[PDB]
């Protein structure tokens, strides 16, 4: 995937791969500027469906705003359109399914846009024509919008034409009905995209504070220790809970270095319980980390 | 004239069913096609003969319009029309698009800065059948044993 | 709402296509700065001509902000400076906030300014500026997007426009017009304000001159607490200090951190000293941290 | 400086125009890296092939460099290496500096490089490809813009260059040139340097080491002060080690931390031992501070 | 970097797996040299035309040379001959060292030669040659590659070229040009000298 | 007797004289290292013969090399 | 079990053709190594990672080995290197010779590790590259074959692979692990031990030394048949340690001539006194022949 970035000399013909290959190398420096930051700059901001007509194997999908592994963002409110309506009639044997957002992969030798043909690889975008207001002036027209061949596909089949990103789990609940998985964390870009991680933050917030306010009244080093650790990451990690709108990584770090001070004095906890970082799969990641919190803290 | 024509399947390895060379296979992008095309390259004197073969003009419908009986279905033409930059249009911006508006990978040649030459620009390709996808597989067939 | 154009053989150029590329473009920028920063917006550098502050005329000379909406205004690299501010319309107030205002896009269109007069403003203007080819030596006249920039007071009506503080005036003791030595407009970098920049080197002065006692002195176990907290704050505190072009939500962590561990020392002061971050109006963030993070030092 | 088009319904399509959207796309993208970083610059990769070395030439294989004023040079992904630098006329020196170079832009046009006579070098090359097009199935000739990239040493002039070094050579026991093995160019990624990423590992399972051996031991409150700033350090310092995709500033404040905890209980060790960071000369920073805390743990 | 390609069963076929193979095949044959040869590099054969040297032109007959780099040349089988070197611009000089120039690699690709012009020299170029198959009776015309060889003198610069001295000319009592009876090539093989 | 080096051409006709052009210099290039050291690098490694018959006008081989 | 592929008219593209060359063509390349060589094979370089040792883990960060079949590991050009090794269970000795190991190849097939189980451990791994192609410009994803390699300890069962030594540890006075200080490998370049080079660089400078007394110096007859032996071997002695990177047989060789000539000067020692040449275990080998060396040089 070579960019041949254009020149524009003194005259010259205008011509399609001089604005592809433009936008192409746009969309690479952006990516770059993430990239001097954050390890993995990519990940879920937001996924919300409609269960009404799951109870009737159908997963039908209202919002999706997810960032790929390839720099590209997909925005289904601002730019794009929804997928497809997933039917779940197919696994109806299986007690579990995961669901991914799928985007067919770029061919390096053209033919990526879908002319309604049918051939073994899935074509990337789809042309539909529709009136653009002009910003300057007062007049409006038809213009060609390129969209995403976005679709839902199960997580167990065969996903090698297209590059992937979890945004749910169905399960079967007692009912025989699919429903969704009541703790569930897709690849996250923003802290808000996971409204289960959210509540349970919010959670060992309330803890923390709760544990500082008693400690602090009643006022041996282990004192000193423990509260001092309360009290260095109280103000920040406040600040991330109220403006949810950040990249994980950072909130990692915060409560990485609290884990590892409170288990200074806990002789019952193993210094290596706090897990890596794991952009795929954070359920091993921030469940784990934050029942770690939880126990240290009522250690006192 | 030469063609790329994408492949159905690529060319891959395989133990019950491979490939023989006598089919005389290629990499499994695209292979070529110099037997499906030809060039017809026009070249006029005057400004008023290059409008009316640029798209949208009367020449190029008509044009088009003959090539429908007399090649048919047999071969397609690839149309390019080579003249004096002079006596070209400078791509100008529409709100609204217009049959002889410039096409941005034919047509469209910017303004030059007060620096003729002979400019080749295209026009178009003459085909009939588009090739499209209404295969409808089968249900039947003719099946007489004779 | 953004419309991502597709390029392709036989397509028509309309201006259209052009005009939604580029703001798919600056949405893609805004998306990358959120990564990061909760509030990737705020002002850059103001600068204004005092000199004729005495007889009520505001004359910006720099500006560059950014504005929450992900447009960038800079009249230095590429925009225009706005009208000079008449504040003789407010002579009978003894405080005026000044906000740069933008006006706000109209989604339905008619956002360039062609002279025609309507009860909405616009954000466009049209300049022909005669602008050098870098590919080769020839030079010609293009069409240039300025945006239609202007200063307003605070207490006007602003609903149709996006605006940003830059600057407060009050009434000297002679009756003129002065401009306030303690005001902070939202910030992306530290720079921006002097005033700030002044008070966190004194902070930084003074942390020092404690720190050097404490290790002279080297209550073990107290001294230990102090100069530990002290010790991790200051090499990042420093940094931070020494190349002020930082989103100040970078500063604002440091520095709470140190004053979090500072209350674990002294029983007088709650831990709800620590203020909020607010972006807003960082004024009530950054004095009152500093002044804290003062008195726990001297104590 | 920059002219951001209008794009109007009667507007001509101008090379200018296309030139100076470029301009502000690239300081747009320029202007977000910098909210969260000083210098948003540095080598990403600096691979030579090092087998020529031995016969007086330096043939580089892949280039990553991002310069002072926002241009990227990437010869994996868009441009082109530069030409094989002749070892030869430096027969006289036992350790030359080789800096990365490229032209300045001159504002007043004559960029691209015509073959013609110039008392300055040239910054754009004009190189035909047959370009494929992504939606369809054709492919055609465009012009594609590459840089006129080139290896030079640090002591000539350098005046008409923006400069960023990427490798040092000195001789080795038999006269020959080689690589020097500790060489750190300014970087943007710590992945650029293979020996500087060596020695981070190494502290880090050092750091590993000395507290699993207190973590074992558990007066005494000196291991407990201690053991905190190890156990404090090792969850974040090993995340920034394991995936080296960041900006050193990231790991610089990490790592000043730490010291700076230790710096409380060494006494030989001044906390001014903690160097400052430097971007533009990294060996006077991480070499320094990483021996300062391999041997405050050691101790 | 070698990437030996794995063969399997509904792998695709791929130029990438061939031209990786042949490098590492490359590779392979050079490390057994070098388990007994301090310099497997060096000249077979640097036979010259010289009775052209009276009119400027010194134009080669026979070259076999292995590169420093591995690289094998091999005019009687597999590589055709360098253009004949001009002597004109020689003229002030009484004693020219000439050797055999090969452009290194392009680590980024772009080694093959299109027809275009560059800062860096291509190293390969195609050709199109009639090829008898050796099972059967029949013949065709197949791509092959040959090395982009030329021949330079060494008070030249010479930084983009891999190098190895083939002859030395010096003026003759006549001011004539001829060989140097007295000149030796690094050399791989005895009989080359 | 020439040898060729193919030129693996993406889109080109796969063709049977390439493969074998590409075996006979893999061979060439064995047979050139062998040539550095060795002045006559041929011969025979093994040479078993079963004579078990050779009483009965027949000579027949176990192994060559 | 090789079969060569018959490459005429008709042929099919089946992939056991390319494996079959492949075969052959190594094959081909070590009947010719063995030409000169009684063996072609062993360690080129074998350097570990020694920060890892206090933490009972072993870790490899540059190999390149040639195995007994021609097999050729190369983790700088080449091939990945081997997972960290854990030193645990073998913390009951005092002594651990570790080898670098690699599956024996399976003539019935299923050589490939596709993740599955299985009581034969597969040999080969399936890595995606993304390859530059040389020739043009354009870059795609092929399919890269690496081996399975991975250290073991050499009292472990080895039936299924074929290994050499790399590396021998032993317990410090401190008891935490480090490298034996005198180990040497099977070599394949001379170059590839350290502790050989000085060692070499020393007889060298002592046999230039006696060399240059005894030369300057010239019962007369014994004098000049000693300087004799000594001006003959230096010359090429000096040659093979000059440019050290050459199969270990053509030093031996060279040494050993020196050290039977001084045996006609010496009548304090057998005649036996040279070693024969082990390539498995040269640490009997070349330490004695050289210190026999150094000690006939310096009687004179």
């Amino acid at each position: 995937m070579k960019i041949y970035r254009p020149l524009w000399e003194d005259g010259a013909f205008l011509m399609p791969q001089q604005f592809q290959q433009q936008a192409a190398w746009d969309v690479h420096l952006a990516d770059s500027v993430a990239r001097m930051g954050l390890a993995h700059p990519w990940g879920v901001v937001a996924a919300e469906f409609d269960d009404s007509l799951l109870p009737l194997s159908r997963l039908n999908a209202t919002r999706l705003i997810v960032r790929f592994p390839d720099g590209t963002l997909i925005d289904t409110e601002r730019a794009d359109n929804l997928p497809p309506v997933c039917d779940l009639s197919t696994v109806s044997d299986r007690s579990l399914v995961d669901i991914v957002l799928a985007l067919p992969l770029l061919n390096a030798n053209g033919g990526n846009l879908d002319n309604g043909s049918e051939s073994e690889r899935p074509r990337r975008w789809k042309s539909e024509r529709v009136n653009v207001q002009e910003l300057a002036g007062h007049e409006q027209s038809e213009v060609a919008v390129l969209r995403h061949n976005l679709t839902l596909r199960m997580a167990h089949q065969e996903n090698a034409a297209w590059l992937t990103c979890p945004v749910t789990r169905l399960v079967r609940d007692a009912q025989g009905q699919w429903c969704r998985d009541p703790r569930f964390i897709p690849p996250l870009l923003t802290l808000s995209a996971s409204p289960s991680l959210m509540t349970e933050l919010a959670e060992l917030l309330h803890h923390l504070q709760a544990r500082r306010q008693r400690l602090m009244s009643m006022r041996d080093v282990s004192l000193f220790w423990l509260l001092n650790a309360l009290n260095s990451a109280e103000p920040v990690l406040k600040e991330l809970l109220d403006m949810p709108y950040r990249h994980p990584e950072l909130l990692y770090r915060e409560l990485a270095r609290l884990a590892g001070s409170l288990l200074t004095f806990s002789l019952e906890h193993n210094v290596d319980a706090v897990p890596a970082y794991h952009h795929e799969t954070p359920e091993n990641v921030f469940p784990p980390l934050l029942s770690l919190l939880n126990r240290l803290l009522e250690a006192s | 004239d030469r063609r790329r024509i994408p492949l159905k399947t690529p060319l891959t390895m395989r133990v019950h069913h491979p490939v023989s060379l006598k089919s005389r296979p290629v990499m499994g992008d695209h292979a070529t096609d110099v037997n499906g095309q030809v060039l017809l390259q026009l070249s006029t004197q005057t400004g008023s003969e290059v409008q009316g073969w640029l798209p949208g003009g009367h020449l190029y419908s008509d044009l088009l319009a003959l090539l429908h009986v007399y090649l048919g279905s047999r071969l397609d033409v690839r149309l390019q029309l080579c003249v004096e930059r002079s006596l070209l249009p400078d791509a100008r911006l529409s709100c609204r698009p217009a049959a002889g508006s410039p096409q941005l990978g034919r047509t469209a040649v910017m303004r030059t800065q007060a620096k003729a030459r002979v400019m080749t620009i295209s026009l178009g390709r003459y085909q009939r059948v588009q090739e499209h996808y209404q295969r409808k597989e089968t249900q039947e067939n003719g099946d007489y044993r004779w």
